[PDB]
């Protein structure tokens, strides 16, 4: 709750906002308006860009590449709302940036913001 | 016996006598000092390889074999997806049943049939004590096991760690062995972020034990003929390469044009790129995705030739969802992209990249 | 006890070990089912809102709509489709109004129909369920326009296109009963009965006057279309049940949800959706609670369950929440839905213990209206 | 705060939700978001209609005639909102029915909500 | 201590009493000055917002304006009017996408402009002030795109039609500094200067790199037009100034906002709009507090106050709130407004004592954006 | 002196001497058993009336005198609007400057001048007492003097209680002497929440002590030309009735086709309605505005002709704002509005209110 605190990922619950995954999301949660941890809900659609965080996992001690994708074309969720940083950098790197709505790709050229999805893409380094 | 075989492979691989005036070996058109390639310079330059009777050439790149192991045999998937196989089009199930057609292949090795091969397997005195030790006794003299057995040698020779051995650069950075240089890593990051590990990444989500940057799928890209390389290969003006399609037992229509996505391993020693070596060089191929998403007029140019890059070949089944990522790669990404690339190159190789 | 966020964390932990992939891509809802309930959200009058599709067994979202100003819901019983009627500007809540009906895949939540609907006609309100209403056969939407006058526009789904309006006396509601005739409420006390054509007046037919001019009838009846069973409360817990079984209407006793000592002590129903019906059970469920008489739109702590047949008291739940709304599941051993504009929760109950069994949070706003499919 | 106590008017303070001439409003006080008791704030549109209600001034002991009307054209306020019902009828009574967007006759056709105003026309009879 | 709504109720009992009439009316605005301030509500990147007009010294809403999703607010500094970049789609969040530019009356707050995007070319981001720029005559906006490639778009205030796309290298951010000319923040760590006469390829300069790689400088950064004052802190609270009053970057001294003993006591900045500018004091206001190097994005809870010229710490405040953002007002004995996204409210403190003095509550679902004209 | 000033201009208000030819009084026209109009048929039915000569027909319709001394006098207020004065276009400003022009006006009492006034005055030995007893001696000797005061004798009796009582149902039920039946009290609250309450009641908000149902303001209401009514005034095929452009100084193209609005007190009982009488049936009146609002095709046909209400007289300047409400009147609301309306019937009219 100590919002400043150091972030303590944890490995049990994927609706919480200190789910070792989503270590960089921004936004809400997928998992709580009909997706899953990697899957968008009905009726959204699916961006093909990304941005990418190294996250540790407790478990195993091992960290990991999340590249967070955007389930796009509906009004935010409302649900699970998360902000997270772990090694977030400014817009100018934009591939580690979370502020940006990567709802590029989308099919429709769907654009508006719902979810976010925290599927592993590799082993960090 | 499994290192036996192989071992006979090994042989079968660099002999001259299974071509048919003994010019060629695979070993010629998949050279070993360049990444089991084609260094030869043709009448299309190295787009495409001169076959055994020094005129004929084919209409396709030699692609590399190192890493051909990993692919796993032809099949379609839940999805409705191809995936796997052997050739630029999949025509081959796996390894074992690719290693004959070469022989046979007009174009390349020119063995007018299986009897053929038999006859000068049978003239080698050690082949016949490899293929007998092996096989059994009297297999030289059955033409239909002889040529099976060449084969089966063959595709496990291709299965040795010697083809794949997982010590590029990148390799070594993922098992903490060293690190990225700073271009290297954002070259890594733009790969897995943009639109490239859609298709040259095994999986879509997880870690791969033994990643080749392919996800053995077949995609329509929308390549342009290459025109000299066509000239060539003496298929004719009228002539269209329908990739997939032409696999026996492929009817569908939405697979024409699509081909076997290739594994970026040893990318950076390969050229010229794509199933046709239409470019020469590896920033060509990497900026080729920027048609489809840049808007400058120079994204429509191909640098090596100053023209339009030229319809496709085949305007059908292209991946425009994949794609039409929105997003335009810069010269700084494009170079980053390049160095991250160039990691992927098997250590053996490390003294060609200058 | 394990939670769904904690068992799918150990899902994607073991499928992570096991290196197993998949692929992300979009999800299909669940195959509506007796469980499904729907939950929109008015949001306090503003200019876009939510629906929230829920599985009331698993107590999660399954899925969401996204709506415009304050629209209509319906949800066919069948469960083949849900759809409603809606309303956009061009600069938000500023600039060229279009109202248009929407018909969506259940499962996907696709639209497979946008309607458009001439000359804004839309009644815009805070939402009651039956402004907007399917026919029985589900081919035809049916909208209230309040103004220039009392209307009722028809939209053919099947079709996919606007027909008419019909002008219709000085009523309210649309309780359809064929695919072609609803039955309104109106001012003098009566009902209207309206049959219509693509063309023509309808003809339009009034039952005899069946209330005081001082009774007053909630926005929120209850009705359950295959029973043709109108549930129509009163401010008091009065409730008028008419059976339109027949396409005529035919009055039943009237029962009294609260006993002779309660509304002494002050007992009134209150909320939004105050009244729930069950159809096999013929059960009544009415949001009841101690209450000056015009605080007629606050929550309520208890819901009342009775005998339609008797007006026998079969229970009263204390909810333990602010409850505005509720509803029930349409099948054996029924949920009851109890919906909480404050707390942005619906708290799912046992219908026959009144027990809390499960909650969904974080349901918008100020949701407000709750539907369930009669699919039995 | 007894949110089902008989409502207790007070005449000292427009904001709040038991000021006097608010005892059948609906939404949001216009006072809150740029406008006046009696006034619409900048950029909304006033609308002509309205719902009436008998709201007792405990100041003087009159009962005077609100007739609400509605500032419209913009999304709804946010700002103090409150909900009372003093003599508010069924939608079939639609001149003491406070659930409908009193917006009709405001200028441009706006019908959005935004807030309401609180104004007397006449006293109670 | 009698607060805004009570002295409402005196006058309007005074009024009936006296029998005094009044026409119910549309309200003007007051004048802009000095102590408007704006607050955006980029509403958790919900698909409408709202913009909150604010008089700062009764601390009171005296207007509001809605947006789309995450539009980008600017206003003229001489107070002649007000503007942002929107987006819209033609059902909620899905369909057909406009992206537009509305110029507003300061008063009236009715639209006076509605400039078409063509091809839907906006940055859709987290709000930041810079992303969106008018040119110190207020003739011109122009709009940062990030798809395809960056680019800078060209809206002509004065004729009410865009102009055209500006292709631009890997650079961030708007900085106009004249009619014709703006300065962005490039990847590489230069500065490049953007000179665009009416027709042609735009003249980019680049300047001299001037933070290393592993020195990361933050998405808000104040810029005052008229001091041509670019203050840019880094995540440690180092501060970047640039002189660009002569038409090109001059780098003035770094100065450091924290002590070296606070920086490793975990002392670091953090929020949205982490510093404010006054340009007649030359004073930098710095949000920071104690936090992990990766709670950047969180509420802080104090406020450093140096001088510009010479970094000397002038104060440090107590906000005794969880405050995300900051802005002052340009006036002599300014405002310091502080805004938090969590309790949606504005604070308002006398920025000389940093006590506070006032405070504007239920502003939105998530505020994040102060915006102050520059009069003087 | 209030009293007998009053009492004079009573005596003045009955007196037939007043005209040319002596056959008509104030009172022949505002007529006090019909609520001070004129029940006279003429040319044109009830709609306009015939002057002293027997013949002239005047071009817009008699209205009542009752209450008209609660108005304003003439005046623009700070919104730009002009509010008050009398004449449905105001041209007079207050009671007394209107009290003498039908004297003088050949269409009606047709007398040639002031002196021809002052003279009738002379000749009656009670205005001589009556006169010289308020106002001096030799006052009838100047025709300036007689004139200004028999108009202010005039004035001074329109503001007794008399004409305006205050005694109608509506103000009974205001005091709490009696209630309103169902559906007056429905027509009330409709006239207080629908259009009506935005130019037929004297404030924007609060409350009224002597509430008329007129803001006193100017509108357009986009009435047709009563056709036989305008045949018999003579003013030709061509002639536009201006309404408050008429007056003079008022210059303002945008007042083209503004009237009064009058006051809806007796109602009920001084038909025909509005500047021209064209309305015959006060429930055609009220549907009237159903034009605006409704999408009927009943909502533009004059029930009273089975024809379209007709082309505005002034198509310019209509009070659009407030007349294009969005919301129709349906039948049991018009039942509602003349139901209210009656109730604003003094109580001496009220057996009026049968036929
Ligand atoms: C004349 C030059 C030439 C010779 C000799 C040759 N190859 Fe090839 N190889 C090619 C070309 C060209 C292709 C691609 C043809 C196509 O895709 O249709 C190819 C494709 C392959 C592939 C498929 C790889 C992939 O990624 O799809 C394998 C495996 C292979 N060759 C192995 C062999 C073996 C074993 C021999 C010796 C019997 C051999 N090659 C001899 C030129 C040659
Ligand atoms: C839609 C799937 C898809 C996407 C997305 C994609 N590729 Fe490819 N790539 C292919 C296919 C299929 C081929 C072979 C095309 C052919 O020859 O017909 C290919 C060929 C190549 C080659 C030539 C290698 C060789 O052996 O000839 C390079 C280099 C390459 N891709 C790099 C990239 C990079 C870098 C990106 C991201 C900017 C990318 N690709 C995006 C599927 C894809
Ligand atoms: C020939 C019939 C006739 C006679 C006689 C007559 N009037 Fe009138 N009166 C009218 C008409 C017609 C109007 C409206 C004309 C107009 O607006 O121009 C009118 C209007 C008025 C008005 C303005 C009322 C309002 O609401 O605007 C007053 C006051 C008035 N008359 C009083 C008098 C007095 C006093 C006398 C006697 C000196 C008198 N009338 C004689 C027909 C008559
Ligand atoms: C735009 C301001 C306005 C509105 C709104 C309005 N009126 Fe009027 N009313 C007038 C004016 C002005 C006249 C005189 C018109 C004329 O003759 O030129 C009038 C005339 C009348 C008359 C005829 C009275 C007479 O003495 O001739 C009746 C009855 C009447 N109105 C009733 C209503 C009712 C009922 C409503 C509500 C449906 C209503 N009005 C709405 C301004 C208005
Ligand atoms: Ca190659
Ligand atoms: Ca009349
Ligand atoms: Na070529
Ligand atoms: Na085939
Ligand atoms: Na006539
Ligand atoms: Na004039």
């Amino acid at each position: 709750t100590d919002p400043r605190a150091k972030w303590v990922p944890q490995d049990n619950d994927i609706q919480a906002c200190d789910y070792w995954r989503h270590c960089s999301i921004d936004g809400n949660i997928c998992d709580c308006s009909g997706g899953s941890l990697t899957n968008c809900p009905p009726g959204t659609k699916l961006a093909t860009a990304s941005w990418v965080a190294s996250c540790y996992n407790p478990t195993d001690g091992q960290s990991y590449l999340i590249a967070y994708r955007d389930c796009c074309g509906y009004n935010v969720s409302g649900r699970c709302p998360c902000l997270n940083t772990e090694g977030e950098l400014p817009v100018y790197r934009p591939e580690f940036a979370n502020d940006i709505i990567w709802c590029f790709g989308a099919e429709d050229d769907a654009m508006t913001y719902h979810c976010t999805i925290s599927p592993i893409v590799g082993k960090a380094s | 016996a499994d290192d036996a075989l192989a071992a006979l492979g090994a042989q079968l691989f660099v002999d001259p006598a299974l071509s048919r005036n003994a010019t060629q070996s695979c070993a010629t058109c998949h050279d070993p000092a360049r990444a089991f390639t084609d260094p030869r310079e043709g009448k299309a330059g190295l787009a495409v390889s001169v076959g055994d009777d020094g005129q004929s050439h084919g209409d396709r790149n030699t692609p590399t074999l190192g890493y051909a192991a990993l692919v796993p045999a032809f099949h379609r998937d839940a999805n409705g997806k191809y995936k796997g196989g052997q050739f630029w089009d999949g025509r081959a199930d796996d390894l074992k049943q690719q290693a004959g057609q070469p022989m046979l292949n007009p174009v390349e090795m020119a063995m007018p049939d299986r009897a053929a091969v038999a006859a000068r397997l049978r003239d080698d005195p050690a082949y016949r004590t490899g293929f007998e030790a092996l096989f059994g006794k009297g297999v030289l003299d059955d033409p239909e096991r002889a040529f099976d057995a060449a084969a089966e040698a063959l595709a496990a020779y291709q299965a040795t760690g010697e083809f794949s051995p997982f010590d590029s650069k990148y390799d070594r950075v993922m098992r903490g062995e060293e690190k990225f240089t700073p271009l290297e890593e954002f070259g890594y990051t733009v790969f897995i972020t943009w639109n490239c590990r859609l298709c040259h990444m095994q999986r879509k989500q997880g870690v791969a034990e033994r990643e080749t940057f392919t996800n053995f799928e077949y995609h329509n890209i929308g390549l342009p003929v290459n025109e000299t390389a066509r000239e060539a290969s003496g298929l004719g003006a009228d002539h269209v390469d329908h990739g997939l399609l032409a696999r026996p037992g492929i009817e569908d229509p939405a697979q024409s044009g699509r081909f076997k996505v290739p594994s970026l391993r040893n990318v950076a020693v390969t050229g010229p790129y794509m199933h046709n070596g239409v470019f020469t060089d590896l920033r060509t191929a990497i900026l080729f995705y920027n048609k489809y998403t840049s808007r400058r007029p120079e994204a429509k140019i191909n640098p090596e030739t100053g023209a339009p890059w030229g319809e496709p070949e085949v305007a059908r089944n292209l991946s425009l969802a994949e794609l039409q990522s929105g997003l335009m790669l810069d010269d700084g990404r494009v170079d980053a992209l390049v160095a991250f690339l160039e990691t992927l190159t098997d250590r053996r190789y490390e003294p060609l990249l200058e | 006890q394990e939670t769904q966020g904690q068992a799918a964390a150990r899902a994607a932990a073991a499928d992570l070990a096991a290196g197993q992939d998949d692929e992300p891509r979009i999800l299909e809802a669940p195959a509506p089912d007796a469980r499904r309930v729907y939950v929109n959200d008015p949001a306090h009058f503003a200019a876009v809102t939510q629906q929230f599709v829920i599985d009331g067994e698993a107590g999660r979202v399954i899925g969401m709509i996204d709506g415009g100003f304050l629209p209509n819901p319906v949800v066919a019983d069948d469960g083949s489709f849900i759809a409603h009627a809606s309303t956009v500007f061009s600069r938000i809540a500023r600039g060229e109004r279009t109202d248009y009906v929407e018909v969506f895949d259940p499962v996907t939540l696709l639209p497979t129909a946008d309607i458009e609907l001439p000359d804004a006609p839309r009644f815009l309100v805070g939402t009651y369920p039956w402004m907007t209403s399917l026919t029985p056969d589900g081919k035809t939407l049916l909208f209230y326009q309040f103004s220039p006058a009392p209307a009722v526009g028809v939209v053919d789904l099947e079709g996919k296109a606007f027909k008419r309006m019909l002008d219709v006396p000085d009523c309210y509601h649309i309780f359809p009963t064929a695919p072609d005739t609803f039955f309104m409420h109106c001012r003098d006390g009566s009902l209207a009965k309206v049959a219509f054509g693509t063309e023509g007046t309808p003809e339009i037919t009034h039952t005899e006057v069946f209330h005081p001019e001082d009774e007053f009838l909630i926005n929120h009846p209850a009705y359950s279309q295959k029973a043709g069973r109108l549930v129509w409360p009163t401010y008091t817990g009065k409730i008028h049940q008419i059976d339109l079984s027949s396409g005529d209407a035919k009055f039943l006793p009237a029962v009294e949800a609260l006993t002779e000592a309660e509304r002494a002590d002050g007992w009134r129903p209150g909320g939004w959706q105050q009244v729930a019906y069950h159809r096999a059970l013929d059960r009544i469920y009415l949001l009841v609670d101690q209450r000056d008489e015009w605080r007629h739109k606050t929550a309520s702590r208890f819901v009342v369950v009775l005998d339609a047949k008797t007006g026998e008291r079969l229970a009263k739940f204390e909810m333990g929440h602010e409850i505005d709304s509720i509803n029930v599941s349409q099948d054996e051993k029924p949920l009851l839905y109890a919906l909480s504009t404050g707390d942005k929760t619906l708290y799912i109950h046992d219908a026959e213990s009144g027990e809390e069994l499960r909650s969904v949070n974080q349901l918008g706003h100020g949701p407000q209206v709750i539907t369930t499919a009669d699919m039995g």
